[PDB]
RNA sequence: CUUCUGCU
RNA sequence: AGUAGUAACAAGAG
């Protein structure tokens, strides 16, 4: 039916992190199929908004598909979505106490 | 704090609710444990956020006070707790009722004498 | 000249005089080996108080039952069980009209409770028996091995962290064909679902160690994991009825306790009409325990309940049924001894069931042939009765209609009747126009109370003019009575910690002074005496004394180096300067000003590895176990220092087959004290989240290892490293 | 023997 | 022996 298509168009962590929110939030993965759907494409984007993206010694934002792990590269983006409530905001409150961004 | 004289009476003591800690006045328990929180956990404060001049002024006031100590943060949690939340209980009680008083409701009310006492510091307007 | 204390009463008033009557600065009586030979005498006494009832045998355990409900009715003044059911459900009609809604009310709320509590409330309390150990075991330490053994077993619902959930978790399991339990050399058990319910039912009992008051030694008992599930939501829903109820006074404790009483006694007092004479009747129930029957409660839980939610019913009735069909363990079991061949040996009692009768002396052999039938698996079936009861609040309300059923509207007569009521005592206040109607007041009110299987102990009561009387302890002379020989227990060395004893010692000497009456004099010399113990019990004698101690020394060059000896703690040998003027105010912070900032450092150290800060709910909060009643929770003003040690832990468990489990703890140990230093806010509020501790630990060391480089209080090494370091952590855990 | 323990 | 009193201790497990 549905179930099936998400778990043979999505990655295993993409559909393994949307299932888990959905047990969070309170639907049942297996009855609210297109609830779960725009999940997995929600949380794929936004994951996909920070995959390759990376900043270099002079603050300039660069690309890099094959991620060498002993190049001193930190990443542009970090992805608030696909983790638990907590663990997000508690990502949230560190962003917002050492850069002075608001809350 | 100052002594006055100590009046042999028939101390009727009436047991009743007493303040422990008066705690701030312009905070309730929640307002309390969001200051709390967000003075010794800043990054663990979650979704909560300040939403009054108190609040805001007590935050700061903490933080400016709390500068690199080094104290073990649940100490300073309860502490603050203490400070903050209200707490009462129901003591057998013949003179004030406030805090100030309470706290030397041993040394001030006996069972057949009273000692004039007055606290030291600022009394509460209310 | 023969000196007599007693004829002191002569002149002073008896209650104004109670303390004299109070042994208590001796020794209380201890109880010596096993507690099977009470535990069998009172199943056996239990059985026989509703021996007319009707015998049944258990479809699912096979153990025989004995049911008294609507048995024939008391012929003699002899204790009965045999409650009326009828009778139940009129009192608790009865109620509900005086005090209308209070059912409905108390079930909304019980209910939202229901929905809002966790499994983490159960760890709250102490000895509880681990069914899968068949041995009393700390709360948290018999839940978590209960979760673990579900889990194991496919009962994967408790996840949700709901009460509710466990306890569905429970009926699956009571439902299961076979269990699978672990045990260690770490075997595997399995379990037939009859075996399951035995050992799920079973109560384990011991002994009541220091009682006071009584001569004869008694029995208590505690229940297992799947019975404190159900009996803590019961337990709510009686303690909200009970604050509703006037006469009730057991929710309430301390001096609230005694407003409550004072406040409800003058009133009742007060509304009695001036034509009308007055009697008060004060005395404890006969075998309360003994006769209160579950199914009663199974009754009046579901008038109580009636229109709420099947599951809210359900959930509240499963407690009555589960203690309906509960059986008892009989304990350590007995000792025996050969003076010829001078040999003692032990035998269990699961080998009473089928040891020979010839070893025992006559008193324990009829126990053991009277308990034979009821003996099942090692444990005795004990359908009847209570035995200690945590229906403490649902026998109060039962007592509470009781009392209710007296009002002049409801006695249809001249006479009628009110009072209080706490657990199994209370104290009766009946009006009536004439001593024949006092009697026959008197008589309706112990005959409802037959009918309701409650029975006034006749040997311990007695009823006088009104205006005097004494309820639970609390002795009632025109007003409560402060009696001081109760709190004498709580002086001295508490016996926490070097800190928390001094400030647990002047706190109780204050409160003696604001409650239980201490004489400003009294409370000097007690402070006095209290100083000399405490420095005689840790050895913090005064540096300049000549008392020779193995820590002589060091308090010695401690005073010799300090210039400010008023400074010193009196831990420290520093003198002491407590009075009635700052009974209320830490030593700390009372030496502080005088100090000397060296010392002062060195004692005020954080990095000091003696300080240790466990959960909140546990920090500058102790139990103490006053004379009479259960432990309670005191809180003490004390500053972090150097002397809020912990003592030395039990190692008996170290050189037995269980101290894996001991080891276990420890491992558990070194995973949470590792997560504080991942997340600080650990112990301070319950971190909450479905994803593995690692996970969460190695996701929070990324942000914060990114956010210390761009806010720079890291290198670019030691981000690289942090990151390395967690990459090989994901590694490890995916490798396994 | 030695090891381990005094609430398990 | 003694403690003590409805059952123990007068060491216990390796």
């Amino acid at each position: 039916g549905m179930e099936d298509f998400v778990r043979q168009c999505f990655n295993p962590m993409i559909v393994e992190l949307a299932e888990k929110a959905m047990k969070e939030y309170g639907e049942d993965p297996k009855i609210e199929t297109n609830k779960f759907a725009s999940i997995c494409t929600h949380l794929e984007v936004c994951f996909m908004y920070s995959d390759f993206h990376f900043i270099d010694e002079r603050g300039e934002s660069t690309i890099i598909e094959s991620g060498d792990p002993n190049v001193l590269l930190k990443h542009r983006f970090e992805i608030i979505e696909g983790r638990d409530r907590t663990m997000a905001w508690t990502v949230v409150n560190s962003i917002c106490n050492t850069t002075g961004v608001e809350k | 704090g100052t002594f006055g004289p100590v009046h042999f009476r028939n101390q009727v003591k009436i047991r009743r609710r007493v303040d422990i800690n008066p705690g701030h006045a312009d905070l309730s328990a929640k307002e309390a444990q969001d200051v709390i929180m967000e003075v010794v956990f800043p990054n663990e404060v979650g979704a909560r956020i300040l939403t009054s001049e108190s609040q805001l002024t007590i935050t700061k006031e903490k933080k400016k006070e709390l500068q690199d100590c080094k104290i073990a943060p649940l100490m300073v949690a309860y502490m603050l707790e203490r400070e903050l939340v209200r707490k009462t209980r129901f003591l057998p009680v013949a003179g004030g009722t406030s805090s100030v008083y309470i706290e030397v409701l041993h040394l001030t009310q006996g069972t057949c004498w009273e000692q004039m006492y007055t606290p030291g510091g600022e009394v509460r307007n209310d | 000249m023969d000196v007599n204390p007693t004829l002191l009463f002569l002149k002073v008033p008896v209650q104004n005089a109670i303390s004299t009557t109070f042994p208590y600065t001796g020794d209380p009586p201890y109880s010596h080996g096993t507690g099977t030979g009470y535990t069998m005498d009172t199943v056996n006494r239990t059985h026989k108080y509703s021996e007319k009832g009707k015998w049944t045998t258990n479809t699912e355990t096979g153990a025989p039952q004995l049911n008294p409900i609507d048995g024939p009715l008391p012929e003699d003044n002899e204790p009965s069980g045999y409650a009326q059911t009828d009778c139940v459900l009129e009192a608790m009609a009865f109620l509900e009209e005086s005090h209308p809604g209070i059912f409905e009310n108390s079930c909304l709320e019980t209910m939202e409770i229901v929905q809002q509590t966790r499994v983490d409330k159960l760890t709250q309390g102490r000895q509880t028996y681990d069914w899968t150990l068949n041995r009393n075991q700390p709360a948290a330490t018999a839940l978590a091995n209960t979760i673990e053994v579900f889990r194991s077993n496919g009962l994967t619902a408790n996840e949700s962290g709901r009460l509710i959930d466990f306890l569905k978790d429970v009926m699956d399991s009571m439902d299961k064909e076979e269990m699978e339990i672990t045990t260690h050399g770490k075997k595997k058990q399995r379990l037939n679902k009859r075996s399951y319910l035995i050992r799920a039912l079973t109560l384990n009992t011991m002994t009541k160690d220091a009682e006071r008051g009584k001569l004869k030694r008694r029995a208590i008992a505690t229940p297992g994991m799947q019975i404190r599930g159900f009996v803590y939501f019961v337990e709510a829903l009686a303690r909200s009825i009970c604050e509703k109820l006037e006469q009730s006074g057991l929710p309430v404790g301390g001096n609230e306790k005694k407003a409550k009483l004072a406040n409800v006694v003058r009133k009742m007092m007060t509304n009695s009409q001036d034509t009308e004479l007055s009697f008060t009747i004060t005395g404890d129930n006969t075998k309360w325990n003994e006769n209160q029957n579950p199914r009663m409660f199974l009754a009046m839980i579901t008038y109580i309940t009636r229109n709420q939610p099947e599951w809210f019913r359900n959930v509240l009735s499963i407690a009555p049924i589960m203690f309906s069909n509960k059986m008892a363990r009989l304990g350590k079991g007995y000792m025996f001894e050969s003076k010829s061949m001078k040999l003692r040996t032990q035998v269990p009692a699961e080998m009473l069931a089928n040891i020979d009768l010839k070893y025992f002396n006559k008193s324990t052999r009829e126990k053991i042939e009277k308990i034979r039938p009821l003996l099942i698996d090692g444990t005795a079936s004990l359908s009847p009765g209570m035995m200690m009861g945590m229906f403490n609040m649902l026998s109060t309300v039962l007592g509470v209609s009781i009392l209710n059923l007296g009002q002049k509207k409801y006695t249809k007569t001249t006479y009628w009747w009110d009072g209080l009521q706490s657990s199994d005592d209370f104290a009766l206040i009946v009006n009536a126009p004439n001593h024949e109607g006092i009697q026959a007041g008197v008589d309706r009110f112990y005959r409802t109370c037959k009918l309701v299987g409650i029975n006034m102990s006749k040997k311990k009561s007695y009823i006088n003019r009104t205006g005097t009387f004494e309820f639970t302890s609390f002795f009632y002379r025109y007003g409560f009575v402060a009696n001081f020989s109760m709190e004498l227990p709580s002086f001295g060395v508490s016996g926490i910690n070097e800190s928390a004893d001094m400030s647990v010692g002047v706190t109780v000497i204050k409160n003696n002074m604001i409650n239980n009456d201490l004489g400003p004099a009294t409370a000097q010399m007690a402070l006095q005496l209290f100083i000399k113990d405490y420095r005689y019990t840790y050895r913090c004698h005064r540096g300049d004394t000549q008392i020779q101690t193995r820590r002589a020394f060091e308090l010695k060059k401690l005073w010799e180096q300090t210039r400010s000896k008023a400074g010193l703690l009196v831990s420290d040998g520093g003198p002491n300067l407590y009075n009635i003027r700052n009974l209320h105010i830490p030593e700390v912070c009372l030496k502080w000003e005088l100090m000397d900032e060296d010392y002062q450092g060195r004692l005020c150290n954080p990095m000091n590895p003696f300080v240790s800060h466990k959960e909140i709910d546990s920090v500058n909060n102790a139990v103490v176990m006053p004379a009479h009643g259960p432990a309670k929770s005191m809180e003490y003003d004390a500053v972090a220092t150097t002397h809020s040690w912990i003592p030395k832990r039990n190692r008996s468990i170290l050189n037995t087959s269980q101290r894996g489990i001991l080891e276990d703890e420890q491992m558990y140990q070194k995973c949470c004290n590792l997560f504080e230093k991942f997340f600080p806010s650990s112990s301070y509020r319950r971190p909450v989240g479905i994803s593995s501790m690692v996970e969460a630990m190695v996701s929070r060391a990324r942000i914060d290892a990114r956010i210390d480089f761009e806010s720079g209080r890291i290198k670019k090494e030691e981000f690289a490293e942090i990151m390395k370091i967690c990459s090989t952590i994901e590694e490890l855990r995916r490798q396994k």
